[PDB]
RNA sequence: GAAACACGGACCAAGGAGUCUAACACGUGCGCGAGUCGGGGGCUACGAAAGCCGCCGUGGCGCAAUGAAGGUGAAGGCCGGCCGGCCGAGGUGGGAUCCCGAGGCCUUCCAGUCCGCCGAGGGCGCACCACCGGCCCGUCUCGCCCGCCG
RNA sequence: CCCCCGGCGCGCCGGGCCCGGGUCUUCCCGGAGUCGGGUUGCUUGGGAAUGCAGCCCAAAGCGGGUGGUAAACUCCAUCU
RNA sequence: UCAGUAACGGCGAGUGAACAGGGAAGAGCCCAGCGCCGAAUCCCCGCCCCGCGGCGGGGCGCGGGAAAUGUGGCGUACGG
């Protein structure tokens, strides 16, 4: 029975919620299972990151988004290919890869090539067997400075150009924004019918000539 | 704290605040938002007006993520950028003008709502109003258009 | 006349340039193998045709093209499929009309 | 309308009934304030607490509305020859408070200044209220014009 | 401090163990009473049918599926 | 978080997801087919050695069976 005013409401509470209820007193539990976890697994791979293997650099879809950029699930066989890494190794020295990505574009390609250039420089590479340093392996030095990363391994920081003060032309003085805009969401919308009438305006030409 | 509550003020009398003639029973008048056309019509129509009824054509997938167009008014425009380019702005003599690029902010579309400080800008927008133009090149400014 | 990358129009969006390679190999099927093509024809002599396939060119020799294919549509469903099965069952019908003449 | 020829009650002890959760509204208290908020996740006996993390504010709510939708999206005036300069953010009435001050505030008498106080009258007018204009979106009517890559 | 359990490498023996990358040429490449269509019943927020099932029909190979309104045509995108 | 949203609904009562975004975790692979290799494969019994409370390893058997109506190796859409 509504009183005075108020607002008509719908309270999902007609099925049996009371026998599902989820309550959280297990959450400073899990966030400590969760970091203890996190802590052994960072031992077991002593000198690896403690991150895993890095990610690349990715676009978002959705135009909501996509002026930010995410770290992917794994490099794309092309980067990996241009960057002259076997697809088989690379999952062997910390590359995530996923077959699944296709690269439309060259920036973003060539972004992520240039990433995988900047890791195998900085990757401190252990000899299979101590006793014989093999062909790519790092040099002998640097494997005692070699210590575990913590944090996302080369962090993806959504990073702008800042633009110097101009000073305005005449062009860009008189260019007309908001007709340009009018305009141009009226020429995609009368596309194609245009198209069609004037396609159609060449079926009368040849039957007036003959 | 039930020790604030009314029910500690009521112990002692009767009816517990709900009258006697008028018992408090179940549900005297049906359950949630019943009776919204037959014996509560005054109610719905008096303080939910068009509340029963179809309007409008339905769109069946729809993503908010398409028809996301953040707006910023131009009476905060400046707000965006430093105080510091602000003041070197007006301070320059060249005549050169910052640019304000507003989807790096997070906007989209630029409101002519406030008025404008009288020094040239550069606003880097996704898409303008015709009063947003008409105010940036009165102050002396340029629309550049960005995808 | 200056040209902003806008947001609308017939050409709207991010200008970026595009990068071609080859196809993903996965794209690649359902393409025909000269030795697929072999084992389908073959069986194709051996096995014969359907029900509704000899009744269909029956109504293609009689030249009842509409008729045919609304036939076939209610059989094999929708008009797409009918479609191509119609010319690939004239195909039939012209090859062996071809070699009775020869 | 009960002392009722209305019903419950032999007597005593103990138990015994507006609760919790979610949502919403308004009031109130506190912090911050065009912002605000870590609630989720990380990082470092009481402690399952507390502290920290903004290149953890993703995100929520707020900061802009309107249309079914495509969409659009929140002052103007003057001067000079549609362009160039200037003034540039409504008004009226009522308004707590502040401001000015015609004057006027005792020891032996006048002249006689500074401060303080009072006051006819006159002002700027907060919030808010009433009204009149203005602006944005929808829609209708009447028109005149402009603009350019197609 | 003392037992027990596995851990961690080291060394010996008996073993299986010849293996990769790049360029070039020449060949090869796919899952059927299934998909899909009709219909019926259930199911779903799924609305000219989201999913599932029965019955009938019943495929293709530059094909097939998807592209949240039924249909034809035509481009794309996207998977297999 | 999207979101009590798009949608469903005597469009009444009520019902009600997903994508994107941020995190926890993060790992990928194998056949059939197509073909190549002299079935190059597997089970079991007998003997020998090694251990023998997870009956396994190696060897020797003109010892038996499975398998050409297809075992094994190479190789799976990221191509080979």
């Amino acid at each position: 029975a509504p009183s005075r005013n108020g607002m008509i409401l719908k309270p999902h509470f007609h099925k049996d919620w009371q026998r599902r209820v989820a309550t959280w007193f297990n959450q400073p539990a899990r966030k400590i299972r969760r970091r203890k976890a996190r802590q052994a697994r960072a031992r077991r791979i002593a000198p690896r990151p403690a991150a895993g293997p890095i990610r690349p650099i990715v676009r978002c879809p959705t135009v909501r988004y996509h002026t930010k950029v995410r770290a992917g699930r794994g490099f794309s066989l092309e980067e990996l290919r241009v960057a002259g890494i076997h697809k088989k190794v690379a999952r062997t020295i910390g590359i995530s890869v996923d077959p699944r990505r296709r690269n439309k574009s060259t920036e973003s390609l060539q972004a992520n090539v240039q990433r995988l250039k900047e890791y195998r420089s900085k990757l401190v590479l252990f000899p299979r067997k101590p006793s014989a340093p093999k062909k790519g392996d790092s040099s002998a030095e640097e494997l005692k400075l070699a210590t575990q990363l913590t944090g996302p391994v080369m962090p993806i920081r959504n990073v702008f150009k800042k633009e110097k003060a101009r000073v305005i032309t005449e062009e860009e003085k008189n260019f007309k924004a908001f007709a340009s805009l009018r305009m141009a969401r009226a020429n995609a919308r009368l596309f194609g019918i245009r198209a069609k009438r004037a396609k159609e305006a060449a079926e009368q030409d040849v039957e007036k000539k003959k | 704290p039930s020790r604030l509550r009314k029910t500690r003020k009521l112990r002692g009398h009767v009816s517990h605040g709900h009258g006697r003639i008028g018992k408090h029973r179940k549900h005297p008048g049906g359950r949630g938002n019943a009776g919204g056309m037959h014996h509560h019509r005054i109610n719905f129509d008096k303080y939910h007006p068009g509340y029963f009824g179809k309007v409008g054509m339905r769109h069946y997938h729809l993503k908010r993520n398409q028809s996301f167009c953040p707006t910023v008014n131009l009476d905060k425009l400046w707000t965006l950028v430093s105080e510091q380019t602000r003041v070197n702005a007006a301070k320059n003599k060249t005549g050169a003008a910052p640019i304000i690029d507003v989807v790096r902010s997070g906007y989209y579309k630029v409101l002519g709502k406030g008025k404008l400080p009288k020094q040239p800008v550069i606003v880097k927008a996704k898409f303008f109003s015709r009063r947003a133009e008409e105010k940036i090149k009165g102050v002396g400014g340029a629309c550049v258009l960005v995808a | 006349a200056l040209r902003y990358p806008m947001a609308v129009g017939l050409n709207k969006g991010h200008k970026v340039t595009k990068n071609v390679s080859k196809p993903r190999h996965s794209r690649r099927r359902g393409r025909l193998t000269k030795h697929t093509k072999f084992v389908r024809d073959m069986i194709r002599e051996v096995c014969g045709f359907a029900p509704y396939e000899r009744r269909a060119m029956e109504l293609l020799k009689v030249s009842k093209d509409k008729r045919a294919l609304k036939f076939i549509k209610k059989r094999v469903g929708t008009h797409i499929r009918a479609k191509r099965k119609r010319e690939e069952l004239s195909s039939v019908l012209a090859a062996m009309r071809k070699a009775a003449a020869k």
